[PDB]
């Protein structure tokens, strides 16, 4: 469960805030006009106190965080998302000095909800990369020359809910497949094509309307004779004449 | 370490199971395995050699994947691919040959080459894999701890010695007792040798005593032992012991009486052996001992009693000896034996490349001068180094 | 009994692949495998021991399984899979050697031990797998019942044999005529002399022959065939054939005239060699026939002339001989060889706890008391017992 | 095993860190560590004794918990805490002995008792903490394979040996000239005689010199070396060296002339010193070599003149010696020496309960036996047994 | 400096209290420490060696961080952090060693090496920490100045001095009168000889005394203070204090009359003694004086009387001596003794690597030289030293 953590310190440790504060506890002199110094201390004052409960406020974030974290399969790793996520220091600014005795915490019944949810996701995620990866093989040796692209894909995401597909970048489409084609293949997906293949022939050759090419000779030839069909012109076996696909 | 093991079963499992023709089936636990490594390398930059008359030759990567596509492999699927192996055959020989040269005193047991210390990291280690291969088998279990363990046909567990020792001897040399042997190998040849057929001794029988210290335990060691010693049934002319002077030896051969073998283990009879000759099985020891007697025969022809006199001049030397040749045996310690080429491969390399004589190793890594000192950092060398070349010959022999 | 096999390819194809790295893909079907087993097991009391010095050992059976929700191996996989993998490695030793001491006559070829002869039950052939273990491969063959066989360097088909028979002789010992040899492990000596080198015999040559009967068929055998019995051509004081005194021999080599070696087949000729001296092949045999002449040299330098006398004294005693040594051969029959340790294993693990002698092996596993009267039981015994000792090499050396 | 170690810092910084007064806050990263282990424990079932005068308890786990309330430890806390913590102790006893006896050949030095072979098992391993007693600090290392290393003050390194070396005898043993010593723990005393005073030796100097060979290597060494050797320098009657008689040894004490002290590793000088007397250091070696003279006094007092007369009978014996100790080392193998009790409790436990001799340690854990023949399996016992001494040292004494 | 103690207690306190299973909890108050420490590093460079065959490798930092809230470390946890202390260990003792051989006259008590005076900066200091290593615990004591000390056993005050002085003499060292000692280590040895008997003497006593000035005072020695000098009571040949000719001395033991020991401090008797024989405590001195007496026996039975003519020549020399052992004391200078490893660890270290001479410490870190001349900056020099290597030694030994 690659969930990047923090200091226990931070954690409830907490004193980076007592130290947050002492720090402060010394910022109080002289530079430029009075209307200055006054109205700033005294801001930073207003930490201060607060910071009794100041501290209370680490605690929260970090046993909630520390707690809902858990129920997380989706592994996480860190990146540089493409969108932001405007937060107004206005708030913030409530939050902190505006907290005191409170202390709420996940439902039982909330943390759950959470747990199946991500679940469920996953295993859609994992599962239709199977449903995905097999027919991609399976339609390499078939020789389907044709949707191998898109196609597949397309349906893929569908399935996944979550993205609208279409502003999605041509690069990020195939680029998918590139990595999609390289992996193996639930045993179950896989065990059954290895099954389809080799009976394959067998059930072609096998049907009613339909049969494997014909033979050319222009030499008057001796029909043959077989139960089932009575005199006809069959013939299992085609050797001595080229073969054109 | 065991990261050089993998790269090479990676590719001999390679360069045998990719063929024209096959099916992908036979590879798909393989094809993965193979390019997971790829990736953790190109990017990486390699610097090889300098030391001796061996070239340094650079390295870089950035090799493209493979196909989970075909199922059923064609002709020009082989040949874009042996010619990315063939990069990593020649490049592995020349990693191997780097640090199957340099010696360390302190700790000369880990990894030396300014390639391998690189190996050892961390962001390395996704790769290790089929263990199967004897030697890293034994290296594993040597890293954590456990009774490790070799196989060896003919061993070679004695250094060289070929001399004497008078027990009794004159400056004439016309009336010597004592012991002669050869001790090479997995071969011990020792005779006894009474000029005056015990003619004055108690009971008219001469004992003698044959010891051998080896420098490593053997277990499980399948021994032929033989009367008579070949090699000091013949008329000889040798070295006085100070050199000074030559003595004749004209040996007559008897059968050693009363023989016993012994097999020990710090002081302890582990096994013992009177008088049978053909295969014993000598289950652990780090001594031998060979016992036998000259027993003056008690009853002689016309002819026999001719050859031994009351009075000297004694013309014809009575002779008892024994043979004894260690056929196979396990050792904790890599030793060079009859049919490993390990000892040839390193000593070989070496040789090539005029590499100098190092810290450790005797020069030309001269088995006997190795097995007389076999000291623990010449041992951990000697594995370290055995183990690579064993690597290096699962693809260049 | 093939029960036994898999619990161990299991092991070693494990404590192989599996280490600190590794896609999953090249354990998926190895993982499978081995969680089978651990299920079949769990929940059955297991008993070694009882005999001799040898621990009484309990084991009890309740460990996890393997999740398989894993790509790249870490680190902390490893160790909490090895953790459980040596307690198998601890049990299967206290096992093998449980069930290779025990004996049986009427059913030698079966198992015996409390700890085996549950393991041949039913519900446990649920693991069987990966075959190729030159000696189970051969296990199996024997059951159904077909053309076995293994593979020898320098086979021990020989019982030590070193002896004599004077074809003429007289109390003084002083015109003798004869053979003496030394058969044993692969190697045949065999010399023949004549003390009046032929002066009065038909044609002036003496005829000799040796003829060698193995306990087994050898097929495919690769023989070195030398003139002269280096054994044989020194000075030597030997005992007489009734014990009661000693005669002289005195040998002087000539080569060996008319040599014919002739490998027999339940008494038919299959391969023949005249005089041919080197590597030969024996396809199939169970009997070696050395027929070889003296033929005392028409022309005679005078050094030469003055050895053979018409008249005795005769002070020189004219010798011929050969030395056969089979390098290769198999057998359908397991035989002890110079490279193998199967012999050693058994007879180690018998020594080590003090294992009491039983009805079917001569006491101490002798080899030539063995071989010399190789029966059914002791055969089928030896396999038994053999297959068992190679079972626990793959893991325990 | 590792598991072993915590059960006890759990009870020391326990039955020490837990007392009535004291607040919650200075043991809160403690009680939780405790408890832990309860949990792990209660269910399972352990047996231990059964060989020699050893009792066969059986112990059974189902015990509470600790208040995670009280801010303060009131007494009725603690009583409800020690009741609960003297079965572990009486327990942990029971425990290190049982597994303090069992010895083993193949596999010296892993667990052996039905006690601790279930102890490694994983489900236990939740347990570990706080190793930092010198011992267990370097087991760990041992399992990783790493310089380890210990402290000793006057070292058990010399088997004892009392002896000497006659260079020149005579039946009537009134001129002798030779060595006598005591080789013993950490001190050496040996002292060179020449009945003769040099009189007719080369440049009437008398050489002399001493060997001692360690077992194991010692490494930095803080050595005191003085000349002369006091236990050698009085009047004394001794037994000849074929026992059949007994001479007469007065010496008369000269200074050692020429002292060289050769401290070697693998037959390399490492240290050297020249006549240097009081402290010395030698910072690595497995042996040392002591080369001293005897010099005639060029010049002499009447009355020392008197001592040594050209001519026989010689009544004063000129007599030179060294003593040399070894206050401290470090040796990367256990051993005894004169501050641990290890040697003593393991000794002592096994004679109270009469444990029967077993087939690794000498009757009677006998240090001069042990040291003599200091086999690897002889060494992994000693750690393993000394180990567990020192664990049980934490809590019992 | 404090500093370099902290990066170890760190490392051992870690490497020892962070294993596979561990309760998280036992080790929050740790890993915080630990992390802080790879912060304040990163980035910075360092440099080692440069001097004599001292190797000079280079370092470099960016290692990850450590989880916080887990409960019990996985097996992969321990792995993934013993590869980054490996480098940190490796990189100590390249640490340490650099330090420990450079020397300074001016200011040789502070930090000297490229890599420490880079280390008492400002932005280090974050890590101080655990200081409860007795001898990190004397250094800061020292800095801040006050009643420092340390404990030591059989400790090393006296540097080695073995003489004589005749207090009464003539050319043929026929009636000599005197005293002979051995001061070294932490004894005395102390001998007075009159070989008149004090025939002549008034009161028939002849006065005695040794006078010992320590180089540092010792304050709570506990002493061994026993009657008779064995090192002197055996014939001796000495040379004469000229070198010019050899005396003899043919010593009869007497009991010392009057014994008064004194141990003085400035002069001033702190502790006195008289004819008090056992286990005596001396609380703080600066010097030993031992008084005793050679008194003739006023009663003597003939065999005695004969000893001891009323005219020369004397051939029985009267002597009377005294044996001083000091066992245990504390000391506010650094000293070496009987158990610790300071001394033998510097001193290892210099001769390891070829240090060159300095100009603090005398060649090869002599002892009795170094306390012989014990200068302010030899101590300081010293302490820094053995400070540094009692902090290598917490995690190489």
């Amino acid at each position: 469960n690659q969930v990047l953590n923090d200091n226990i310190r931070n954690g409830h440790v907490i004193n980076q805030l007592m130290e947050a504060l002492m720090q402060l506890s010394r910022q109080q002199f002289p530079t430029m006009p009075v209307d200055y110094k006054r109205s700033i201390q005294r801001g930073i004052l207003l930490l201060s106190n607060r910071l009794g409960q100041l501290v209370d406020l680490t605690r929260l974030l970090a046993y909630n965080y520390e707690t809902l974290m858990a129920c997380v399969t989706m592994n996480m790793q860190h990146v540089q998302t493409l969108t932001t996520e405007k937060l107004q220091l206005t708030s913030v600014t409530s939050l902190c000095m505006l907290i005191g005795n409170a202390t709420v915490i996940p439902s039982p019944q909330t943390l759950f909800h959470y747990y199946n949810v991500n679940v469920n996701f996953h295993s859609n995620y994992n599962e239709r990369i199977n449903d995905a990866v097999a027919i991609i093989t399976a339609a390499n040796r078939l020789n389907l020359y044709q949707k191998k692209m898109k196609a597949i894909v397309e349906d893929f995401l569908k399935r996944l809910h979550i993205f609208d597909v279409a502003r999605v970048p041509d690069d990020q489409m195939y680029r998918l497949r590139d990595r999609l084609r390289l992996l193996p293949v639930e045993v179950r997906r896989l065990d059954i094509f290895n099954l389809i293949l080799m009976n394959m022939d067998q059930i072609e050759r096998a049907s009613d309307k339909i049969a494997q090419g014909v033979i050319i000779a222009y030499r008057d030839m001796q029909l043959e004779r077989d139960e089932m069909y009575g005199y006809v012109n069959i013939a299992r076996n085609l050797d001595g004449f080229q073969q054109i696909n | 370490m065991d990261v050089l093991y993998s790269l090479s079963k990676t590719l001999k499992d390679a360069r045998d199971k990719i063929v024209e023709g096959t099916l992908y089936s036979n590879v798909s636990d393989l094809i993965q395995q193979f390019n997971q490594m790829i990736i953790t390398m190109n990017g990486n930059e390699f610097q090889t050699g300098g030391i001796g008359n061996l070239p340094i030759r650079n390295w870089n990567f950035d090799f493209g994947l493979l196909g989970t596509t075909l199922l059923n492999l064609d002709a020009n699927y082989v040949e874009t691919a042996r010619n990315t192996i063939d990069y990593f055959v020649d490049f592995v020989d020349n990693v191997c040959m780097d640090e199957m040269v340099r010696e360390s005193q302190r700790n000369g047991i880990a990894p030396q080459s300014d390639s391998l210390r690189k190996l050892s990291g961390l962001k390395f280690k996704r790769i290790n894999f089929d263990n199967s291969s004897e030697y890293i088998e034994n290296w594993n279990l040597q890293n954590r701890r456990q009774r490790t363990g070799f196989t060896f046909h003919k061993p070679n567990i004695f250094p060289y010695s070929a001399s004497f020792t008078l027990n009794r001897s004159q400056p004439a040399h016309d009336n010597l007792m004592g012991t002669m042997w050869l001790n090479a190998g997995s071969e011990i040849q020792v005779a006894g040798f009474d000029y005056s057929c015990a003619i004055n001794a108690p009971a008219n029988t001469q004992q003698f005593e044959h010891i051998v210290q080896l420098r490593r335990v053997l277990t499980t060691a399948t021994i032929t032992l033989l009367p008579d010693a070949e090699r000091f049934s013949f008329p000889r002319v040798i070295n006085s012991a100070d050199g000074a002077t030559t003595w004749y030896f004209n040996p007559v051969i008897l059968r050693p009486n009363n023989v016993e073998v012994e097999f020990l283990l710090n002081g302890q009879i582990i096994n013992t052996y009177q008088a049978r000759f053909g295969t014993i099985i000598a289950r652990n020891f780090d001594t031998i001992r060979l016992s036998f007697q000259l027993m003056r025969p008690p009853n002689m022809t016309p002819a026999v009693a001719a050859l031994f006199p009351n009075a000297q001049p004694f013309e014809h030397h009575a002779t008892v000896g024994l043979t004894l040749r260690i056929e196979s045996a396990v050792c904790e310690s890599v030793l060079a034996d009859a049919s490993e080429t390990m000892l040839a491969n390193v000593t070989s390399v070496r040789q090539e490349y005029a590499i100098p004589v190092g810290p450790v190793f005797p020069p030309g890594m001269n088995w006997t001068d190795l097995i007389t000192n076999y000291s623990p950092s010449r041992e951990d060398n000697l594995q370290r180094v055995f183990t690579v070349a064993s690597i290096r010959s699962m693809l260049v022999k």
